[PDB]
């Protein structure tokens, strides 16, 4: 079913509905090495997913500064 | 000694010129002396390089020895093994000869920058006599190409009206070609690890190989020596570049690839020789037959030689490729005599005319024998030289490139005797029509040739008429060197 | 040397007045600091000891002769670019106080050369995701380093979305190798190499493909190019693909141990591909910095198929290829941050709107620079003439080399087709070569007197005033000889390029 | 007797007599049919969906109307690659091997019965030149060796001992034709006359 | 050896020569500008000779033993 | 010979005249166009372009090059190709097919006295020719016998 | 002076050693410089007989009109390629 692409229909309309798409993602990934990890009991792989989760956080913080000089650029008038 | 001498003295003249002209740019205007008469102190500094570079062959001239086979003056500079033979001095001759021809046919017909063009014509010069003197594929390709950087510029700059279209083919034609030649010499460097001439010159490949490497070579060859059907770009190119560059691009850069087949193709790819021949034959002799005819229907003066050219040059392609002596050596003496006699139509029809009246269409041009009797004397005069008239260069070469052609091929290349009688007809048309009725209602009367545009002529026709009486002077040099191109096994 | 001094520059920065004085000259400190670290690193790392490959902080890092020159040819160019922002590039006020008008610019510079350098360092899946990470967060603030800059705000809104991607599918390709093996350790998955799915490495490669702007991704890097400042495009389309292409050269490396035909398949396709449109694309741009951005593309073509092929002739033509090429990319941006002094100014038709982010801009605005500015226009000419391949140049003897590493290892289709594709793209490098010099003599005698350059104030009217700065200019002049002289010692650099190994030995 | 011409192919793998099992020439090509059917049949109605949540939106639809196929499009295509696949499988069969003219042959055919179909409003010369075109494509990507030579390459025959590793000699004369990448000092004469034949300076005048 | 730093420096010569002629300036302005870009380059000629005999004692050293194993293949 | 002040002659005989598109004695060296500054070389420009304003093809700076520097190269090669000692490989397979007759007919004593008493400007024209010499023992000889080892170079055969 | 030809055969060399086959190549060329000179000296033989014999040409010329019908066609220059490269043995 995905192979013809569904998950585009799935993805909102605005810049903001692309970065919730991208943690959305990345949130699978991490799932994946946890469920990984506790099979084999291994905690290299727990390091893997507590560093993939630090590291998607400041992917965010930054994704969402952009965005946020990006919104005000547009209302930079300011002239009252 | 030689390419030591060669590169040190034209890179020390190349900077010692641009010091000269552009110290006085800074920050103010400038009225220096050195402008004075249109650059004519560093005009003449361009002409004396070119006369000098002839000196530096002659003093190795001298040492050469036409008893031993195999390359001589052989030295290492920048890693590269240089060196000469019989069929090498020649060209290098003929090529550093024109150096000064090719400055002095633009002394006074340029709208400034001269010193610029000086400077181009003299790298053009050496980058191709260098082109000879090399020992090995790679070095050859690096020279091959890089005449392309002053050309494509020397051409767009000093261009005629069309010079963007000229520029733009030159450029891609000649460089997406010999970039076909660079894969089969990379093939070279990677299962010989090796692309040294007398290397290579040792080993057979496998007969598939061979025909894969010939056909990359001959791709690069069939363009330089345009043979049909990729000749397009030499009759657009000489008819826009300036008159400077018509006589490098005709006088040299077309024999490049006559003296391609010397070296790439017949001592290493032997076996694949033999086989090509015949289809270089039906090639070349379409190539002689319809150069011939197309030129009949065409109108610019500039381009009318520039097919004049095309159909000598098959007849040179079909020499080489026979098999014998006398193929080989009329071929040679064939490059070296229309070495001299194309340029000089270009002076005649862009240099002269065109330098008065500003004007290549043929329908202006009739009855110039009357108010100018000296032109129509070295127009009649070339014109037969040009149509292989007995006394000059050109029919000891074509005569035995068709002899040679026969021998080689006894019902083929006879049709190579179409040469004589086609080469006739755009020609003395041509003539005929320029020399003949009654003066242009169209031209204004003028000067007849000028002392400067003689001495151009003269000089190209005397040595066009010694090879033609004694064509010996040649040959004492080939012999031994064009005997060592020959493959056959008879028992 | 690089991070104990980062800090200090990141205190000290937040301490003194905003001026553009103290800006210039803490980008002066910078500068220092990278010629430090490169002191430091050439003192302890020698190519005769690092050829067997050490092992550093546990394992995590790796590092061999291949790795050690991109780090110093990295340091090198961090060097030259980092010479536009600390001098003048044309000293005319306007222009120039762009940039100084950013404190972070030199930090954020900072932060990437250590992200740059670790990056073909990595030995481990968990230390890969993070360096990459270091790397790709140090681009998007550096692309909106000016952030009143609209475009420069909107190109990295677009780099951190395609990056973001790009990472995610890094990172989705560790947890699968690590899903089948338990191994993070490169070296230990070496051990498996024959029995864990190869694919999985592909998409990692997948990944990395975008962020060097490869086909069919390459539509997001031909914009972002186009839209950022000339400064700031002059290093993010050269330094990614400097510490990329190591990092892809070495994961090939361990991937045709195995030689899986399949694999070669599909890189050949996008390759293949991706001559196609760095070609026949750029042949209608009207923009500069878009048909740099399509010439860019061509060359990453040319430079993955030394990297396809993987042999110990790959290694040579690599290693040549990725050094000749950016000192080519630093000269050509160079120039163009200098002649945007010859522009015309108006006193009208098709309303070209011009800003101090891209003063050169078009094409055209090259115009008549061999009448402005012979001697810079024949630099630019050579570089230009390096690029299409015309020997004896630099250029000539990268694709050289390509060819004798792509044939000797069977890739016929793909060395005929970048030698057709090399044919074509010589028309739009011919086209800048057009508008530099083909009009010269109509123009020659011309009363110009309208240009940026003559706003210029008059100093005294006795003293000699040179048109452009010294170390601006000394940098172009020495870029260009080397391009142009590089056949006197081409021999002694090929040779010191067959020592470089990876794991080559015997 | 036959003529004498010269032979620039690149080697291949050589398939003994009696090696070469056939591919079903139908199946083959009804996975690429069915296959791209769903595929392009399915990326069409999830296109369709993007086109009812945004429409006024100038962006979005500026990069859906790229993607969009013309209803004869989403059928002409399928046809294509299943003409494709059945007749580039079926001439391999006929060949005992895959060839650059039986795919020069499949392309240019495939490309006509697809061009046909999504290209209807345009002379028939112009399709058959287009054909033709994408046929050449087809043919020099075959000729070439397709994507790599493998096992041809010359790093594979140096791997192999058919390289030129170990130099050349002339008192070493070996009877059987030597290796497509391999290089000698001497030849048997007879290899010469097996490939030039008697004539115009070979053996006799 | 001194010949060799002897190029190298004509070559820092030409550099500061065509800068001059980006600059627009005249050849012979501030002639300590020659010297100092003649000395920085035979400081460069000067390791880059090092570096390259470097290259010779490594190289034959590596030869030495691809010989052998030319001749362990070439049994 | 600058002569700064024959300028100003120059100067004063075109000021006295000012209307303009209505002399010997100047002859530069190549000193004053490099050691020379720019406000004498400045005036220079303006009589030498202007002298020209108020006017057949001869002395336009060539001939005295071309005339002197090209056309002796020319007389050179012309000469090298007249009176140099290169010996064409044909000239010495003359020379050799005789020196072996001497050397594989040393019992003929008629066919020596022919070789010794011929002279070695006359070998070029075996045969028939305007020297009133005789050559018939030395053409007889070759005729009767090869003297060549194409066949002794070739130890393989079919 | 009258430069010796360095008599030597491709049969009995190695084609490693490139001084000696650059010697096996010249000596192939001299010989047949040789017979070219050879057959130039022959044909002036018949030359002198055709003009002094007139009518009798037929006669007085017979043996030397059936040489140098003989030597024509092998002796010429064919170079050293086709012997280095080919082995008639084989
Ligand atoms: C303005 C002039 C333009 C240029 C001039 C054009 C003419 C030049 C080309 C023609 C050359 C002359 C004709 C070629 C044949 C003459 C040589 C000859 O005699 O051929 C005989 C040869 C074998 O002879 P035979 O003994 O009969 O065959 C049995 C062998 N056991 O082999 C044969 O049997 C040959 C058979 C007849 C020849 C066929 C080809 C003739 C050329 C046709 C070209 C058409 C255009
Ligand atoms: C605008 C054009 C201006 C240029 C026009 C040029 C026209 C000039 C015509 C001459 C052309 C150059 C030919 C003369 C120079 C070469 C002479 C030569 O090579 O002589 C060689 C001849 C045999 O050589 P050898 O015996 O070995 O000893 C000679 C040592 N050097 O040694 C000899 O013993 C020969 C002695 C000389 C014989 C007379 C030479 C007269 C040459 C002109 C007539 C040529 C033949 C007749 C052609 C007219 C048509 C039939
Ligand atoms: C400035 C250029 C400085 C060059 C410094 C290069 C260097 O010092 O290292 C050379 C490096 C060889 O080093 P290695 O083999 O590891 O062992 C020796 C270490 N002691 O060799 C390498 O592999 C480094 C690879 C990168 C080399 C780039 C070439 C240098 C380009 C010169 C740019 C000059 C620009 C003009 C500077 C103007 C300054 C105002
Ligand atoms: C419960 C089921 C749910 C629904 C399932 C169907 C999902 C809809 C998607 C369409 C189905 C086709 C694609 C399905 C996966 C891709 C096919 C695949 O994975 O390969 C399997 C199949 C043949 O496999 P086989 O050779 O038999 O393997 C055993 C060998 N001993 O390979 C095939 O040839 C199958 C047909 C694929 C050919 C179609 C594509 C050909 C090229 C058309 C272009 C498609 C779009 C191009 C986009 C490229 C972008 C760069
Ligand atoms: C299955 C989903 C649909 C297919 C997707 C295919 C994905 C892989 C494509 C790789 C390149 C990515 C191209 C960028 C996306 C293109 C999407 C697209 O198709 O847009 C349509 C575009 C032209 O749009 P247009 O036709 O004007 O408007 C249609 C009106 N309904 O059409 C195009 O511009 C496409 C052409 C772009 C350049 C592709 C050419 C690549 C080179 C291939 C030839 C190589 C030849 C080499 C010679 C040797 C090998 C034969
Ligand atoms: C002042 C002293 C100059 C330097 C002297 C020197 O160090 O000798 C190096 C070389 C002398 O030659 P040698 O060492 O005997 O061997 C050939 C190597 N070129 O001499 C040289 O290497 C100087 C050559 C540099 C000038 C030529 C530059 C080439 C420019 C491109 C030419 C186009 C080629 C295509
Ligand atoms: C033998 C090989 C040696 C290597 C030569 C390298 C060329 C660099 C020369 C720079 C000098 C300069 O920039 O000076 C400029 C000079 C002379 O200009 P002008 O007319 O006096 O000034 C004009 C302005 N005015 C009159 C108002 C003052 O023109 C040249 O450049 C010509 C030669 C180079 C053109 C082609 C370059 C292609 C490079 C690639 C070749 C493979
Ligand atoms: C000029 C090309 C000459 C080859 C033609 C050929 O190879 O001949 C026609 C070919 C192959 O036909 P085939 O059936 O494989 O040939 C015989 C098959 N055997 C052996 C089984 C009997 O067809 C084609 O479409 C070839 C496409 C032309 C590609 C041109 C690439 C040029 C690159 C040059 C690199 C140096
Ligand atoms: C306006 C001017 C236009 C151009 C005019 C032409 C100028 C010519 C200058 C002559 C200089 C000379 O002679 O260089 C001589 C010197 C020293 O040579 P050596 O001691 O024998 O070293 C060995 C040289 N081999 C192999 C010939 C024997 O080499 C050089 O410095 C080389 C120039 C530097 C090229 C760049 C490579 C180094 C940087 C590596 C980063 C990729």
């Amino acid at each position: 079913m995905d192979l013809i692409l569904l998950m585009l229909v799935a993805v909102g309309l605005n810049i903001i509905d692309i970065y919730i798409m991208i943690e959305i993602l990345i949130m699978g990934c991490t799932v994946n090495t946890i469920y990984s990890a506790s099979l084999d009991n291994d905690m290299i792989g727990l390091i893997y997913s507590l560093i993939q989760i630090i590291i998607a956080g400041v992917e965010s913080a930054i994704g969402l500064s952009i965005l946020v000089n990006y919104n005000r650029i547009r209302n930079s008038e300011e002239i009252e | 000694m030689l390419v030591q001498n060669l590169i040190i003295f034209n890179i020390i003249g190349i900077v010692l010129l641009v010091l000269l002209n552009n110290n006085n740019n800074g920050i103010l205007n400038k009225k220096s002396l050195l402008t004075i008469k249109n650059e004519l102190k560093l005009k003449q500094i361009g002409l004396i390089i070119s006369i000098i570079n002839i000196l530096i062959i002659i003093e190795n001239w001298i040492g050469f020895n036409s008893n031993y086979y195999g390359f001589q003056n052989i030295e290492r500079f920048l890693n590269i093994y240089w060196g000469i033979d019989g069929i090498s001095l020649l060209l290098v001759l003929l090529t550093l000869i024109l150096g000064p021809i090719a400055i002095l046919s633009n002394w006074k017909n340029l709208k400034g920058y001269y010193t610029y063009y000086v400077i181009s014509i003299n790298m053009l010069v050496i980058l191709m006599a260098l082109n000879f003197i090399c020992l090995d594929l790679v070095s050859f390709y690096i020279l091959f190409e890089s005449t392309l950087a002053p050309l494509f510029l020397l051409i767009g700059i000093y261009g005629a009206n069309n010079k963007n279209k000229a520029a733009y083919y030159v450029l891609i034609y000649t460089l997406a070609s010999s970039l076909f030649m660079l894969l089969s010499i990379v093939i070279y460097y990677i299962i010989i690890n090796s692309t040294d001439y007398i290397y290579i010159n040792n080993i057979i490949l496998s007969i598939n190989l061979q025909s894969l490497l010939f056909i990359g070579i001959i791709i690069g060859i069939a363009v330089k020596t345009p043979l049909m059907p990729v000749h397009t770009w030499l009759p657009t190119v000489h008819s826009e570049s300036p008159l400077g560059g018509s006589i490098l691009l005709a006088g040299v850069i077309l024999k490049l690839a006559i003296y391609g087949v010397i070296r790439l193709l017949l001592p290493n790819l032997s076996e694949i020789s033999m086989m090509f021949t015949p289809i270089i034959y039906i090639i070349s002799i379409l190539t002689l037959i319809y150069s011939s005819l197309i030129t009949l229907k065409q109108t610019d003066l500039k381009v009318i030689i520039a097919y004049s050219s095309i159909s000598h040059l098959a007849v040179c392609m079909i020499g080489i490729f026979a098999n014998n002596l006398i193929g080989i050596n009329g071929s040679l003496i064939l490059c070296l005599a229309h070495g001299f006699v194309s340029p000089a139509l270009f002076i005649l029809v862009g240099g002269i005319l065109y330098d008065r009246y500003h004007n290549r269409l043929i329908n202006y041009y009739q009855g110039l024998s009357t108010f100018m009797p000296i032109f129509s004397i070295y127009l009649v005069v070339f014109s037969f030289c040009n149509t292989g008239t007995p006394l000059s260069g050109n029919f000891v070469g074509e005569f035995l490139s068709i002899t040679g052609a026969v021998i080689r091929h006894p019902i083929i290349g006879s049709l190579t005797a179409a040469s004589v009688l086609l080469s006739a007809c755009y020609q003395m048309k041509l003539t005929n029509r320029l020399t003949g009725s009654v003066f242009s209602q169209y031209l204004h009367i003028t000067n007849d040739v000028t002392n400067r545009e003689i001495f151009l002529l003269n000089w190209l026709l005397i040595p066009t008429i010694i090879i033609g009486i004694y064509p010996s002077f040649v040959t004492n040099i080939l012999n031994l060197a064009s005997s060592t191109l020959i493959y056959s096994v008879l028992i | 040397m690089l991070f104990t001094s980062l800090l200090l520059i990141i205190v000290y920065g937040s301490l003194v007045n905003k001026s553009h004085l103290l800006t210039k000259l803490i980008n002066r400190l910078g500068l220092i600091i990278i010629i430090y670290t490169l002191l430091i690193h050439l003192n302890i790392n020698t190519l005769e000891n690092l050829s067997i490959g050490i092992n550093m902080f546990n394992n995590l890092l790796l590092i061999n002769s291949f790795n050690n020159t991109i780090i110093e040819l990295i340091l090198i160019i961090c060097i030259l670019y980092v010479l536009l922002i600390s001098f003048n590039i044309t000293g005319l006020s306007i222009i120039d106080n762009l940039n100084y008008s950013k404190r972070t610019f030199i930090v954020i510079v900072l932060f990437n050369i250590i992200g740059l350098t670790l990056l073909p360092l990595v030995n481990d899946i968990m230390i890969l995701f993070i360096i990459i990470e270091l790397q790709s967060y140090s681009l998007y603030l550096l692309t909106a380093i000016f952030n009143e800059s609209h475009n420069s705000t909107k190109s990295a809104l677009y780099y951190f979305i395609v990056g973001s991607i790009a990472s995610f599918i890094i990172l989705d390709a560790t947890v699968s190798i690590y899903d089948d093996l338990g191994l993070t350790n490169i070296q230990y998955i070496l051990m498996y190499i024959d029995k864990l799915e190869i694919f999985d490495l592909l998409c990692l490669l997948f990944g990395l493909f975008i962020k060097i702007g490869l086909a069919p991704f390459y539509s997001y890097s031909i914009t972002i190019y186009s839209l950022s400042p000339t400064i700031i495009t002059n290093y993010i389309s050269l330094m990614p693909k400097l510490s990329i292409l190591t990092l892809i050269y070495i994961i090939m490396h361990y991937i045709n141990i195995v030689n899986n035909t399949d694999l070669n398949y599909v890189i050949s396709f996008l390759i293949l591909i991706s001559m196609f449109i760095g070609s026949f694309g750029g042949l209608n741009v009207i923009r500069i910095k878009t048909l740099l951005a399509y010439s860019s593309l061509l060359n990453v073509s040319y430079m993955l198929l030394a990297i396809l092929s993987n042999s110990n002739e790959s290694i040579i033509a690599y290693i040549y290829y990725i050094i000749q090429y950016s000192l080519t990319h630093i000269n050509i941006f160079s120039i163009i941050l200098v002649i945007s002094i010859y522009l015309p100014i108006m006193n009208n038709m098709l309303n070209v709107m011009i800003t101090k982010y891209s003063p050169i801009e078009y094409i055209n605005q090259l115009k008549n620079l061999f009448i402005n500015n012979i001697f810079i226009a024949i630099a630019l000419c050579i570089s230009i003439f390096s690029l299409i391949g015309i020997p004896p140049l630099t250029g000539f003897y990268g694709k050289y080399l390509v060819l004798i590493s792509g044939l000797n290892n069977g890739y016929v289709l793909l060395s005929i087709v970048l030698i057709i594709a090399s044919s074509i793209s010589t028309v739009y490098y011919a086209t800048i070569l057009k508008v530099l010099s083909f009009d010269t003599l109509s123009f020659k005698d011309i009363i110009s007197n309208n240009l940026i350059i003559n706003t210029s104030p008059e100093n005294n009217n006795n003293e000699i005033k040179p048109e452009i700065s010294n170390v601006i200019s000394y940098v172009i002049s020495s870029l260009t000889l080397i391009i142009l002289l590089i056949i006197i010692q081409y021999e002694n650099i090929v040779k010191g390029a067959y020592l470089v190994l990876l794991y080559n030995w015997v | 007797e036959q003529f004498h011409l010269p032979q620039p192919f690149w080697p291949t793998t050589k398939t003994k007599e009696g090696e070469y099992v056939p591919k079903d020439s139908i199946r083959e090509a009804s996975k690429v049919f069915i296959g791209s059917g769903v595929l392009l049949g399915g990326m069409h109605f999830r296109r369709l969906m993007q086109y009812k949540k945004g429409s006024a939106r100038p962006g979005l639809a500026k990069y859906l109307n790229l993607f969009s196929l013309s209803k004869s499009q989403l059928i002409g295509f399928p046809v294509a690659l299943g003409a494709f696949s059945f007749l580039s499988h079926s001439f391999a069969n006929l060949q005992e091997g895959q060839t650059a003219t039986g795919e020069f042959a499949a392309s240019s055919i495939a490309s006509l019965i697809g061009l046909s179909i999504f290209r209807t409003k345009k002379p028939l010369s112009s399709n058959v030149a287009i054909a033709v075109g994408m046929g050449s494509l087809f043919g020099f990507l075959t000729w070439a060796g397709n994507f790599n030579l493998g096992d041809n390459s010359y790093r594979a025959a140096l791997e192999a001992g058919n390289g030129n590793e170990g130099g050349f000699d002339n008192k070493v004369i070996k009877t059987e034709r030597q290796g497509f990448w391999e290089g000698v000092y001497r030849r048997p004469l007879s290899q010469t006359v097996e490939d030039l034949g008697e004539g115009r300076g070979i053996i006799t005048q | 050896m001194i010949a060799s730093l002897a190029g190298w420096g004509l070559f820092g010569v030409t550099v500061r020569a065509y800068q001059q002629g980006i600059r627009k300036v005249p050849f012979s302005y501030y002639p300590l500008g020659y010297v100092y870009s003649a000395l920085g380059w035979v400081a460069f000629g000067y390791g880059f000779n090092l570096w390259t005999e470097r290259n010779d004692k490594l190289l034959e050293k590596r030869v030495e033993k691809l010989k052998e194993s030319r001749n362990l293949r070439l049994s | 010979a600058f002569n700064l002040q024959l300028e100003k002659e120059i100067r004063s005989k075109i000021d006295s005249l000012p209307k303009l598109n209505n002399v010997t004695n100047r002859k530069l060296s190549l000193t004053d166009y490099l050691f020379q500054n720019a406000a004498n070389q400045a005036l220079y420009v303006d009589n030498e372009a202007d002298l020209k304003e108020l006017d057949e093809n001869e002395n336009e700076g060539w001939e005295k090059i071309m005339y002197v520097g090209f056309v002796p190269t020319m007389i050179l090669i012309f000469a090298i190709v007249l009176f140099k000692d290169d010996k064409s490989i044909d000239e010495w397979a003359m020379d050799e097919l005789l020196l072996r007759l001497k050397e594989k007919n040393l019992s003929d004593v008629e066919l020596i006295d022919e070789l010794d008493k011929l002279s070695k400007s006359h070998v070029g024209k075996i045969g028939a020719s305007e020297i009133n010499k005789r050559d018939a023992v030395i053409i007889e000889r070759i005729l009767n016998g090869e003297y060549d080892q194409l066949s002794g170079l070739k130890k393989k055969e079919l | 002076d009258h430069v010796r030809s360095p008599n030597v055969s491709f049969d009995d060399i190695d084609y490693n050693n490139s001084q000696d086959l650059h010697n096996a190549q010249e000596s192939l060329l001299r010989e047949q410089w040789i017979r070219v000179s050879a057959l130039k000296v022959c044909r002036k033989a018949l030359e002198s007989c055709y003009k002094t014999s007139g009518p009798n040409h037929y006669e007085d010329c017979r043996e030397i009109a059936e040489k140098y019908l003989n030597m024509l066609p092998d002796h010429r220059i064919q170079g050293f390629l086709g012997y280095q490269k080919n082995d008639p043995s084989k």
